[PDB]
């Protein structure tokens, strides 16, 4: 029918759900012509494998998400990021089918969640490699207030700062629409800028870098600067290693800052108001007084909380904080840090 | 018996030309440099005429290049008196020659080149081995032949490989490394047969230095999880002008993430916060803003180990800080006497001569 | 003594699921499987439901699918009685498993697989080893592990690899294979740990499937400039579900550069032209307009060799040409009898048995 | 001044020409801000290297390339490819500095050679990597009857029937401009599709690779459909081997057609108006007479001439075939087919 804008009073922010999708969903979404087509060649993406990734690990299912995560802590705002149904979308190397594909998870989990409970909202999958898909499918939906953030990857096939994205951007917060990026997989090149890992720990640490990536090039991009309105998050990328990250680019853009002549501001300058970061999975470390400092040495107003429901690396609410954790800035990323990046009023 | 002596672990000898190797090359590759009209491999990591190339008060050459010759470089390094020993590093891009065979020759040159030119004209010197990356058996037999001259205290390899460094593939290096006793430096540069990110080419140059963080975090989780640590225990690994903040945060996620997968990697039995602690060791230069008040002090904590940090002067590279303005960042005199001369005693037993 | 057999010298088995394995693996690795909830690694080559993937008149079995059991595959190869002997390739995707371990394990268990339960089963059955391209000191030991079995008779390589065949990284396999007296094969397929094409990713499976020509060139170019066929000089090379009508455009060039390049490869003292007739053969399903009328005749022209053509049906895969219509496009008999039966002989001397 | 349209009587066309240009050349063309630009960096490209590429090897010179090449054989039309002064200029990068070095080599290429003598003609580089600079140059002086089509690189991020770069080709062709793309290195991935090639045999012979990768993508994109007015061809990329290439297309379109349900025609069918090729390197076949064959297997109406002066493996405009080649298709290419594709008037 009709939604109302997003509200978040006494309640906390999960920018990370993951809604469980069953098979016979997004067809009455998904025109003939691309069901057989599916039939006939599945969605070919990156790999040379017909079903897994490279690195491979109400009703419907609405009430085991209201009771056991919106009910059992309190949940009042989570965001929607739906990868595919059963390996993400918009990498599908067919782009006509990726963008399809968005088209009907767009429709679903707008007809099928958020509008049976408004209290979780979506990220709209785009084709973040064909920019015109992206803006037609930000123009068909993000005028929505079903729709809160564009919902891209962590792996591109160019850094995120490119100006291949650019039509993309102003779209998005020309519909006053902040963008999330989400660990990935896939998007055209190795695991890491030297090679592909071999074992788990290397695959799952290694999506922090693709994060350190994205983040130089949207700074030195000069792409804060020529969409100074733009508001994007990095999500399950873990946030503590942005700040010495950060500190490394100011300390030598400070000798190489010719290079760059166009850049008004400072780079580290640039997060204030652009460079926020989901909380999941915690950072542990070994003194668990360093988070908190590290925390607001990236910035502790860009800082905002995550589950990653039902993945098995979700945090409890509130048993992912260590010991003394600050009460004020865990408040402020269960609650202030997540309304200031959605958009909702105070 | 000794007191460990003060080494500057990163300063360069830039080759001034590709015909500066013609002596040291068999009959069959010098009439080849000399018909090629001699393409000069001299990398982008420091371009030739960007702010961090050289010191403005560096002593420079006749073209107006500094670091081209050892009196130029043994005149800057040395002169204030505070150094013993430099460790030369020459970056020459051997390693992005994609003619097996020549790689393996040009690295053999550009070591007789240090040899004969550098470590020959100043006892204070020492210097890694330039290996030809691309065939690692070879690489190890580079590094089998100067294992006799022990003025060669490391071997030396780009922070971006083509296989990363923990594949069976690489293997011989570290097995050779192990047995002349010599430590392994990834210094920041690379190969470059692949983007240099898991995202694509960085456009900048100030984008690609800064970033090179993000691989040497691939590197080490390799080289750990696929068992260096256990087949090679005498292993050390000296992170050369690759910054140290970013390590702390990398660390911690890597120990959560081996707790989750301990039996993936069954051979990893102490952590790799133990492991890390250990084995890997890190250069200063650049510091990375460890400089400015209070922050080294602090970085050490988050490293939990003060056994890591060594000191270098990245001569003749300009940073933001200079080499010893990592002094005001901590009220330690016990962790700085750690830096300039005792970890660095870990990596090659260098005491004061007289 | 004896007359050479009639062998198909492609066909496919088609693992039913990665369960099938679970009987072949260690305790701690089949664990793994079932705990994993078993991620297939089954390729992309030839889509499950596309046209390619299987035929009209193939016998399948209770899920629809063909090739997935060897009493399928026997009665529908052998039918008309033409063929002695087929050559099985099960192309299931161990070798894009990037845990190294890993790929090692499932890549024997996998050929465990075609031994007892397809090898065992029918003494018209040959196959390809399997082996664990991302570690080839241990895709060497999986060649010698299987030597004695004589059953299993070319090594199998997917067309596009991880670093080139010819680079020294990949000797063992070479080495292995000749010493067990084994063809290499190289079928179309790939670890993918690249883009497909030196220009990215091709968006379409046909794109792909037609394009895997460009990197048989390559392969070839460097198997044979880096000097395998010098080290090795038994080696033969079957090129299998590859085409060949691009091969006299590609051999030509390399002759013409090979002639002007000399002193750069100068270990290679024959043409390429030669070498590549004496070592290189290829199966001729899919024949890609060869079938036509004249063509293949005129193939054989451009070739320069009637040796190199073997014969294949590639089953189960559907082509726009059957296996027997390669006789619509020469008028020479002696030239068929070389394809069904002599070249092959030269790869594996299979006789005609009674 | 003032240009004539090209005029082709007589006289042979040559599609590959690479002027030898000067040191102090590019500088009246180029804003301060790029000169000390380059100066401090010089022209990053995708190698690690601060000079090389990745596999290393009238008046100022207009008259040694009008005396022994312009008129010891006769030449009429012969297009300029500048690659860049001194590894080609829009591969670069930075992709702003990659604009104005394209923009400063079209300005010098028409005021100091194709005005000076109207024979020559120039293909202009465009940066095909950031498609608004493409249209942006293409507009600038693809209108100028110096201009005589778009220039671009075998090798390129994404396949050239991507449709990142369908911006580029309205453009082009809503100027009446075909596009050459010559021989290159960079691109953004390996010299193969399987690894970067060790010897020079490989690299030499990998060119015709990259070339078989963009002729297979440009036709299957659907590209020649959406753009029915398009003419491309492919220069030092070896005429003989597209012929078996178009052929397996073929073979294997007639079973697997139905991935691709929009390709109007039959793929070989999109050559016939859409697809050139310069001859240069020459084929040679141990039996000289299937040269002959090869050519017309692949096309006798889409083969021009080429030289690639002043290049070591340079052609002599009738050395270069072989015994008894067909007069009536040596006669084709010589003068024919090259006023064909530029869009001379007969
Ligand atoms: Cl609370
Ligand atoms: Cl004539
Ligand atoms: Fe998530
Ligand atoms: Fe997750
Ligand atoms: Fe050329
Ligand atoms: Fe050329
Ligand atoms: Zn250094
Ligand atoms: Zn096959």
């Amino acid at each position: 029918g009709t939604l109302p804008a997003p509200s978040v009073t006494t309640g906390i922010v999960d920018a990370d759900i993951h809604p469980v999708p069953q098979d016979g969903a997004l067809e009455p979404y998904l025109d003939d012509r691309w069901k057989k087509h599916i039939r006939e060649y599945g969605v070919r993406t990156t790999t040379g494998l017909q079903f897994i990734s490279e690195y491979p690990q109400p009703g419907s299912d609405r009430e085991l998400l209201r009771t056991q995560l919106l009910d059992k802590h309190n949940i009042q705002l989570g965001v929607l990021q739906c990868l595919a149904p059963g390996n993400p979308a918009g990498q599908a190397l067919n782009q006509e089918l990726a963008a399809a594909l968005c088209r009907a998870t767009n429709d679903w989990q707008l007809e099928h969640l958020v509008y049976p409970d408004p209290r979780m909202r979506a990220a709209i999958p785009v084709t973040f490699e064909t920019p015109d898909y992206a803006v037609a499918e930000i123009e068909r939906v993000g005028a929505d207030p079903g729709v809160v953030a564009v919902l891209g990857t962590s792996k591109t096939l160019e850094p995120l700062g490119s100006r291949k994205y650019w039509p993309i951007y102003e779209a998005s917060v020309a519909q006053n629409l902040p963008i999330q990026f989400h660990l990935s997989q896939g998007g055209g090149h190795a695991n890491t800028g030297t090679g592909w890992t071999s074992y788990h720990t290397e695959y799952h640490t290694g999506h922090v870098q693709s994060f350190q990536s994205q983040l130089l090039s949207l700074v030195l991009s000069g792409t804060f600067d020529r969409f100074p309105t733009l508001k994007v998050m990095f999500v399950e990328g873990n946030v503590a290693h942005f700040a010495p990250l950060i500190q490394r680019m100011d300390y030598t853009w400070e000798t190489l800052r010719g290079e760059l002549p166009d850049l008004q501001r400072k780079p580290s300058e640039y997060i204030r108001d652009h460079i926020w970061a989901s909380t999941q999975p915690i950072d542990e470390p070994e003194k668990p007084e360093h988070l908190a400092e590290l925390l607001e040495e990236f910035c502790g107003d860009n800082v905002v909380f995550a589950t990653d429901y039902p993945h098995f690396d979700f945090d409890d609410p509130e048993t992912a904080f260590p010991r003394s954790f600050p009460v004020d800035l865990r408040d402020k990323i269960l609650r202030g840090n997540g309304m200031r990046f959605f958009g909702v009023t105070n | 018996d000794g007191v460990p002596a003060v080494v500057d672990c990163d300063v360069h000898a830039v080759l001034p030309s590709p015909h500066s190797l013609i002596p040291y090359l068999d009959e069959y590759w010098a009439d080849q440099l000399v018909a090629q009209l001699a393409p000069t491999y001299e990398p982008n990591y420091h371009p030739r005429g960007s702010a961090i190339a050289q010191h403005s008060d560096a002593s420079v050459d006749e073209n107006g290049r500094a670091a081209t010759t050892a009196e130029n470089l043994v005149k800057d390094v040395f002169a204030d008196g505070f150094t013993d020993f430099a460790v030369v590093n020459c970056l020459y891009g051997v390693q992005q020659i994609h003619q097996p065979r020549r790689e393996m020759a040009h690295a053999r040159a550009l070591n007789h080149w240090i040899a004969n030119e550098w470590l020959d004209k100043d006892d204070r010197l020492r210097a890694s081995i330039v290996v030809p990356q691309g065939s690692p058996r070879a690489a190890a037999e580079e590094i089998d032949f100067w294992s006799g001259d022990k003025r060669f205290v490391q071997v030396l390899l780009l922070g971006q490989s083509e296989l990363l460094y923990g594949r069976e593939i690489n293997w011989p290096i570290w097995e050779a490394a192990e047995a002349a006793g010599l430590p392994v430096t990834l210094h920041i540069g690379g190969v470059f047969r692949q983007a240099p990110t898991s995202v694509g080419w960085p456009a900048s140059h100030l984008e690609w230095y800064v970033g090179q963080q993000s691989n040497i975090e691939a590197q080490l989780n390799s080289i750990i999880s696929e068992g260096i640590l256990q087949k090679f225990p005498k292993t050390k690994i000296l992170l050369s002008e690759l910054g140290f903040n970013w390590l702390p945060p990398f660390m911690w996620k890597f120990d959560k993430l081996w707790k989750s997968y301990r039996p993936d990697i069954p051979w990893v039995q102490e952590s790799p916060l133990e492991l890390i602690r250990e084995h890997v060791r890190v250069t200063t230069s650049p510091s990375d803003g460890a400089e400015e008040a209070g922050r080294l002090d602090s970085i050490v904590d988050r490293l939990g180990s003060d056994r890591m940090l060594v000191y270098s002067s990245d001569y003749p590279h300009k940073h933001h800080s200079g080499p010893r303005d990592i002094e005001n960042g901590t009220h330690s005199p016990e962790l700085l006497d750690r830096i300039y001369r005792r970890n660095a005693f870990d990596l090659y037993n260098l005491v004061v001569p007289s």
